[PDB]
């Protein structure tokens, strides 16, 4: 496995693959149920149905394998050969490959300069082609044929004159004879009228034959290769009036002859000449033609692979006609399609054998073409081959495409043995790295291991008896199981697996019951609630696999979420409420036993059980030696005339017993905490622990925090009751006042004094004011001691507007299709909504549900796209070669006389490496190549620096991928990123995870469409696909004088750049709503009007730095609007990927095409080659395009084919004959080889192991 | 060139002159004239070149009349094709097969019959259509006699459903067909059609029917490992026996090679008499039957 070369398969190659020829559509005898002879499923060509068993009853045993029996010809071997061997069908008349035609002109390529209609009408037998003309021969004998035609015309005119004379004599004779007869008054006139009518008719046929002669002669003179003759009779007249000069044909045979005689080199030369001097869309057509023709010229394969001659047939085992119980059958649709093509080929052969008409044989060849097209691609032209009529039949390409195709369903995502699934319950008593497995699942997962252990301990006699005993399920089996599961990791994994914390290793543990028990701390990492939720269990098998699950995937070494580098393994639903109730100031109860000091925390606890003291009460507490005091307590100390060191000795402190308990949960070396914990500060201290302590201490501290949190939440006594939620008394009064005002307004609307729209707007404003006021009143009313306050302030669960609409009135609710009702809901859920109020609330509830579902679907799609573009970017170098960095704003919004750090400094500059040192007072403050934390950021801000030069992946100059230092420290580990880590996948997953969480949309359209820009996940996917924004505001080209022309037809904005440069005229809508002054000075960077800037232009004029900054900021603010945060490196990797290619311009010396995408590295390479050669470099302009286009235009055709679009990418891969080098990730997941990312790297996997000599000397 | 190729075929028929009586009898006359022309040309006796060319011209004219007749009756054959559509064969396919039948009928018609072509042809058109529908419509090829048996019992069963208004009992069907009930069941089971794997399994998109049925050729790894353990234990037990004894039993049961050798068959490479090798084989059978070397092998069956 070094390269999967792919290309056109010629007829000779297909013959070589085939081990025979398929001559019949027979499949199996209806009685014996065995394959027939030389048809489909034939053993003589594919292989023996039964292992080593031939067909005719002769050699029938494993011994004498590898021989052919002369009776039936079956070659005795393993039946598995039927899965490999493949045959072929010889077609009497060739056909065209449906793939390379009937598609985009990138794969068809205009190899023949004929429109798609011409091909569609010729290869389906509706018109002819002039395959070849002896034009030199026709020109050589021009005088002779011309003289012959002249003589033909002369004799035609002579005979016409004779006919005219005969007509005149007939007319005169009949007139004379009838006037002489005088049978009636005017017989002569009537007969003369008839005679002249006959003369006119004869003239009509004369001119008709003259016209036919002229048309056939001028079509003679209009001869040329590849000329289409739609009219069959006209073609026949061509053939009769002249032969041996023009050679013609119809159908695929004409295409085959044309391609055989095609001279692609001359076409390439002439097209190069045209491109040198050409204009308009003709240049683009010639460009595509040059691309395809040169792609064929460079590659060794001949173009004639377009028109196949022999059709391969899939090995029978892959299209099984498997027997079914009940006398019925199962057949795959390829059987039907192969039967159809074989039948039609047989009929064509029979029709050719006997002398048959042209019409029937041509229609038959067309039928064969349709059958082959249906075989490769059913449904690519007109109606599909519906077969039974209930559903379209499957075809070869259909199995290789789509969600259910092979690439995405049976190569990337496979089913796996040694696994299980069950509902999950919560187990608190477990430790952080433990998971409970019910008895049955554990016993079934570990069957091989339980068998081995049972045989080794002699509980079972032999292996089969061990199988029987485990199936029986005796107690000794369970004992052996309890012995065997331990020290063996199992990966628990939930279905969505949004980010890499989805799959987590655990220590298994037998447990009664039937549901997995899990540690509540890790549940929020999975987003796994306990309403009802099933989580799959997977088993690492190899020593390497279980080693990985021990080290890498362990549930205790993944405290930090990779999205932004914050703790994710300290959920808050219940424990945090316990801690908050524990570290709380006074007034939580009647603080009895307040204003006293206790000799040590033990005596304080004793007093607490006595009931004199309460947990929430300020008191002075001693601490034994070693208790590190509050960080702010350090400068204060006791009073003495001798030196004292209270940083690590006894010290009294005014705190609460609760805070003492909390701190003695934390490790001794951790400085004391004297502040209420809540949720934010708990995350802060957990992050500090994760930073400054080892992992084991972190896990133990988390476990102690968990236990205390549950215990003190139990004691917290949070409840809910009818009297718990007390509606504010003032509400009723205030609202009726509002109602008075409202009805007053209604009265003055009844007289027509106000328009309905104005009434609606003012009423909406009135009720928004009312609901804000009542929200504030309720906020003031509710005490701090009530359960809802305790569990909403602490950050346990809930949100202040939820209590607002549980206690205060709901307020304005959106009407269907994004309107606002005039009459908001005036009752809260405690009082109970009214009927219409409930109805209009459901109006918004159901819309929210549907929006949530659509957003999760789109988020999944976005995640897939991001992961698929972002692969290949692995860290493959310890250190960069360069020193260039990126300028970042360290501190902004600096108030007068002071320096204020940036509000969002964390996602921007934290976890980045300084390119170079910084000196502000002449002394070095932040040494080069150090990741940034709180201390350094505070010091640098205090020293007053305004910006920093942080190294980042964008400026990274690495010959192989990107270096570790440019990417800076990872975020899930808190240390420098190890070489070989998969940054691309982590970045994509971090981008995609909050897609479901965004769920933000414009509250109301406002009656105007196109004004408000796209909001939410649509905006994100727009930014990431290089889509022109819905509301696009053009940008100024340069400085100059700008003015407005308000033409009646449409508004218009004209700007003359300064310095005499060319005037530029930009169109705009009538409702421009611009802001730049008329006839005024303009700058290069400003935006002319309101809207969303177009990234392409920003790249074009400003620079790649500008577009990088713009995209990063835009997507970051879109995410921050909801509240989610992601680090900017995740965005930056994708952004560097989008900008990778460059559009070549002025491709004179470089000799390749102009105006096509080319990779940056390739551009630099070819420029170096041409400048070394002496030729001037071909120009290029950086180009930004969406992730989809970037992914499709990749060097590994296999990876792209595994992406959304399969047929086109495969087609151009074949036509280009491009071998897919196996560097990268997805394609090495297809093959099953080892991904070159992490443990799969060469440098990690080549090590050898041997102990030291002293180890052997000892023993 | 359009979708639904049958429409383009119908247009390809276009407008052709329908043949009245005298027209077609004259065409058949020149057909037989060309027939005798080519017959005379085929003779080895020397004919003058100009007469031979005239005979070839008359034969060509007969061929032209042939294609005229065929194009005329394409309409009839498509009529007889639609008369049989909807039975697992594509309509344009049936049209082509009937066209083959029409070619045969045109090759077997003459004015010697005092009847129109449209009455003589339809028999052969129906013949070709029915034959090829029997031989190429069903995935499992049913022989023509079985096709007529199945369709006969089907149509008569439909009839008895019509009269009795109820599902007929098997014995009544058997006496109606005049065959025995066993043949009735046989043909009834033989007259089925396969069900496609790639069909909606029942849910929206949960794979297809071809992703829920298991295979038999898959080697159950439990079976394979158990068999290998059996091989190891058996080989060890044989090694427990004496070298010659283990060898002779091994050849008697083919443990080295898939073909066991008869008693005399062993007595050539070993050099022992057929009765001698029989004797020691019997003693080996006894020895392995002792309870000693039987506790382990009993549990493998
Ligand atoms: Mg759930
Ligand atoms: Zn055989
Ligand atoms: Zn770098």
């Amino acid at each position: 496995f070094d390269e999967l070369r792919i290309g056109l398969a010629t007829a000779d190659d297909i013959r070589q693959w085939s081990h025979g020829e398929v001559k019949k559509p027979e499949t199996i005898n209806y009685r014996t149920l065995k394959p027939e002879k030389d048809g489909l499923f034939c053993e003589k060509i594919f292989g023996p149905t039964r292992d080593w068993e031939c067909y005719c009853g002769k050699y029938k045993r494993v011994r004498f394998k590898g021989i052919i029996c002369e009776r039936c010809g079956v070659e005795v071997t393993r039946a598995k050969v039927r899965r490999e061997r493949m045959g072929h069908i010889e077609l009497a008349a060739p056909v065209t490959h449906i793939w390379y035609f009937k598609g985009v002109p990138s794969r068809l390529g205009y190899l023949l300069d004929l429109a798609p209609k011409d091909l569609e009408k010729v290869i389906y037998f509706a018109a002819y082609m002039i395959t070849f003309v002896d034009e030199e021969r026709r020109t050589r004998d021009l005088p002779s044929l011309e003289a012959h035609v002249s003589v033909e015309r002369q004799q035609i005119e002579q005979r016409r004159d004779s006919d005219l004379e005969a007509r005149a004599k007939k007319l005169e004779t009949d007139l004379a004879e009838l006037e002489a007869e005088g049978a009636k008054a005017d017989v002569r006139r009537k007969v003369r009228e008839g005679a002249e009518r006959e003369m006119k008719q004869l003239r009509d046929r004369a001119q008709r034959e003259i016209d036919r002669l002229d048309e056939v002669w001028n079509r003679f003179k209009n001869l040329k290769v590849q000329d289409l003759e739609g009219d069959e009779l006209l073609y026949r007249e061509l053939r009769d009036r002249f032969g041996t000069y023009f050679d013609g044909s119809m159908g695929a045979a004409a295409l085959q002859k044309r391609l055989e005689s095609f001279d692609l080199d001359e076409e390439a030369e002439r097209l190069r000449e045209i491109i040198r001097t050409g204009k308009g869309q003709k240049k683009t057509r010639a460009l595509k033609r040059l691309k395809v023709v040169s792609a064929f010229l460079q590659t060794s394969n001949s173009p004639k692979g377009m028109v196949l001659d022999c059709v391969p047939v899939i090995p029978p085992d892959l299209r099984p006609m498997v027997q079914l119980d009940g006398g019925r059958f199962a057949t795959s649709d390829l059987n039907d399609l192969y039967r159809r093509v074989i039948n039609r080929n047989n009929r064509l052969k029979r029709l050719l054998d006997l002398g048959a008409p042209e019409i029937i044989v041509n229609n038959e060849k067309r039928m064969l073409q349709e059958a082959v097209d249906a075989l490769f691609d059913n449904g690519r032209r007109g109606r599909p081959v519906t077969g039974p009529g209930n559903r379209p039949l499957k075809s070869l390409s259909d199995m290789l495409k789509g969600k259910q195709g092979r690439f995405r369903q049976n190569l990337l995502g496979k089913r796996v043995d040694y696994s299980a699934r069950s509902v999950i319950v919560v187990g608190p008593q477990l430790k952080l790295h433990q998971c409970g497995l019910p008895k049955a699942m554990a016993l079934e997962l570990f069957k091989p291991f339980v068998m081995k252990r049972l045989v080794d301990l002699n509980h079972a006699q032999n292996i089969k008896s061990a199988k029987r005993m485990v199936e029986r399920g005796r107690t000794v089996v369970y004992d052996v199981l309890e012995e065997v599961i331990a020290e063996h990791p199992v990966l628990l994994n939930r279905a969505p697996t949004l980010h890499r914390l989805g799959i987590q290793a655990f220590e298994p543990q037998l447990v009664e019951g039937k549901a997995i028990q899990i540690h509540p701390l890790v549940c929020t990492a999975f987003n796994a609630d306990f309403d009802g939720d099933q989580m799959a269990v997977h088993l690492p098998l190899s020593a390497e696999a279980q080693a990985e699950a021990r080290i890498l995937m362990l549930s205790s070494n993944n405290i930090l979420k990779p999205a932004d580098g914050r703790p994710v393994t300290m959920p808050t639903q219940d424990m945090v409420l316990g801690l908050f109730f524990l570290t709380t100031d006074s007034e939580g109860r009647s603080p009895k036993g307040e204003g006293r000091a206790f000799g040590s925390s033990a005596e304080a606890i004793m007093a607490f059980d006595a009931g004199d003291l309460t947990l929430q009460a300020k008191i002075d507490i001693r601490f034994p030696v070693g208790t590190i005091p509050p960080r702010g307590f350090e400068p204060p100390a006791r009073e003495e005339g001798e030196p004292e060191w209270q940083q690590g000795d006894t010290f009294t402190l005014k705190t609460t017993l609760g805070r003492a308990l909390f701190n003695e949960l934390l490790p001794e070396d951790y400085p004391f905490v004297d502040y209420e914990v809540g949720k934010k500060q708990l995350s802060e201290i957990v992050n500090d622990l994760a930073e400054r302590y080892p992992k084991v201490i972190v896990a133990a501290t988390l476990d102690n925090l968990k236990a205390a949190g549950f215990f003190w939440a139990t004691r917290s006594g949070v409840t809910v009751a009818i009297s718990d939620i007390v509606v504010p008394d003032a509400k009723k009064e205030i609202v009726k006042g509002y109602e008075g005002q409202d009805e007053k307004v209604q009265k003055q609307y009844e007289r027509g004094l106000i328009t309905k729209e104005e009434r609606t707007q003012e009423l909406i404003a009135i009720w928004t004011k009312a609901t804000n006021e009542v929200a504030e009143a309720m906020n003031d009313n509710f005490p701090k001691t009530n359960p809802v306050s305790m569990m909403v302030n602490s950050g346990a669960r809930g949100n202040m507007m939820q209590m607002r609409q549980i206690a205060g009135m709901r307020g304005l609710v959106s009407n269907a299709k994004n309107e606002t009702i005039p009459r908001p809901i005036k009752a809260s859920f405690r009082e109970g909504l009214s009927v219409l109020e409930y109805f209009i609330s459901t109006h918004g509830a159901r819309k929210g549900l549907a929006d949530t579902a659509l957003r999760t679907a789109d988020s999944g799609y976005l995640t897939r796209r991001l992961v698929d573009v972002s692969q290949d970017v692995i860290i493959r170098e310890e250190d960069c070669g360069t020193e260039r960095g990126l300028k970042l704003p360290i501190a902004t919004r600096d108030a007068d006389g002071t320096l204020r750090k940036a509000e969002d400094v964390e996602t921007s500059v934290y976890a980045r490496m300084l390119a170079e040192d910084v000196v502000i007072d002449g002394k070095v403050i932040a040494p080069a190549n150090v990741d940034l934390g709180d201390v350094l950021i505070d010091a640098l801000v205090a020293h007053g620096v305004e910006e920093v030069k942080t190294r980042s992946i964008l400026t990274c100059e690495s010959q192989v991928g990107t270096c570790a230092m440019c990417y800076g420290r990872s975020l899930a580990t808190g240390k420098l990123v190890d070489i070989g880590e998969a940054v691309g996948i982590i970045a994509a997953q971090s981008i995609g995870e909050p897609g479901t969480q965004l769920t933000m949309r414009t509250f109301h359209t406002g009656g105007v469409a196109g004004d408000d820009i796209t909001q939410g996940l649509p905006r994100v996917v727009e930014l990431f696909e290089a889509r022109t924004p819905k509301g696009v505001a053009p940008i100024s080209e340069a400085s100059g004088r700008v003015r407005i022309e308000e033409t009646e037809k449409t508004k218009k904005i004209v700007v003359t750049p300064d310095d005499g440069s060319d005037e530029t005229a930009f169109p705009i809508s009538k409702r421009a709503r611009l802001l730049v002054g008329e006839g005024d000075h303009v700058e290069v960077g400003q935006k002319l009007t309101v809207g969303a800037t177009n990234p392409h232009d920003v790249l074009r004029i400003l620079g790649q730095r500008a577009v990088q900054v713009h995209l990063v900021g835009e997507v970051q603010k879109v995410y921050n609007s909801q509240g989610v945060s992601i680090h900017d490196k995740h965005i930056e990797i994708i952004i560097r990927q989008m900008l990778r290619r460059v559009t070549i311009i002025e491709s004179g010396d470089a000799e390749l095409l102009p105006g096509e995408l080319v990779e940056r590295t390739k551009f630099e390479t070819e420029n170096r080659r041409v400048v070394q050669e002496g030729g001037h470099p071909a120009s290029g302009r950086p180009q930004l395009m969406g992730i989809t286009k970037a992914s499709l235009a990749t060097e590994s055709w296999l990876s792209a084919a595994s992406f959304q679009e399969t047929t086109r990418v495969l087609t151009d891969a074949a036509i280009n004959a491009k071998s897919d080098s196996l560097i990268g990730l997805k394609e090495n997941v297809i093959i099953g080889k080892l991904i070159p990312a992490g443990t799969g790297l060469s440098r990690y996997r080549n090590i050898r192991v041997e102990p030291t000599e002293e180890a052997k000397a000892a023993m | 060139a359009t979708a639904d190729p049958v429409k383009d075929y119908l247009k390809q028929i276009g407008k052709v002159p329908l043949l009245n009586a005298e027209q077609e009898v004259e065409l058949a006359k020149r057909i037989e004239a060309g027939l005798f022309a080519e017959d005379k040309l085929a003779n080895s006796d020397k004919l003058a070149p100009k007469l031979k060319r005239e005979l070839e011209i008359i034969a060509e004219d007969g061929r032209r009349a042939k294609n005229h007749l065929l194009e005329a009756n394409l309409r009839l054959v498509v009529s007889l094709a639609k008369r049989y559509t909807g039975r697992g064969m594509l309509f344009l396919d049936l049209i082509q097969e009937g066209n083959l039948g029409l070619i045969r009928a045109v090759e077997k018609f003459d004015y010697t019959k005092g009847y129109k072509f449209s009455t003589y042809a339809t028999w052969w058109i129906r013949q070709a259509i029915t034959r090829a529908m029997a031989d190429q419509a069903r995935t499992i090829r049913i022989p023509v006699h079985m096709v007529e048996v199945i369709n006969k019992l089907a149509r008569v069963q439909r009839q008895m459903l019509q009269d009795l208004g109820r599902e007929p009992t098997p014995e009544e069907l058997a006496k109606e067909l005049d065959m025995t009930p066993e043949k009735v069941i046989e043909v009834q089971k033989y007259g089925r059609e396969p069900i496609s794997l790639h069909t909606p399994l029942g849910e929206d998109g949960d794979s297809e029917f071809g992703d829920l049925i298991e295979d038999s050729e898959a080697v159950v790894p439990a079976d394979a490992v158990s068999f290998t353990l059996l091989q190891e234990q058996l080989h060890s037990v044989l090694d427990t026996l004496s070298e010659r004894e283990a060898g002779v039993v091994s050849m008697r049961f083919g443990l080295t090679d898939g073909q066991p050798k008869t008693l005399d068959e062993i007595g050539k490479v070993y050099g022992v008499t057929r009765e001698r090798i029989r004797q020691i084989e019997s003693k080996t059978m006894s020895k392995l039957r002792h309870p000693s070397r039987s506790q382990v092998l009993r549990d493998y069956l």
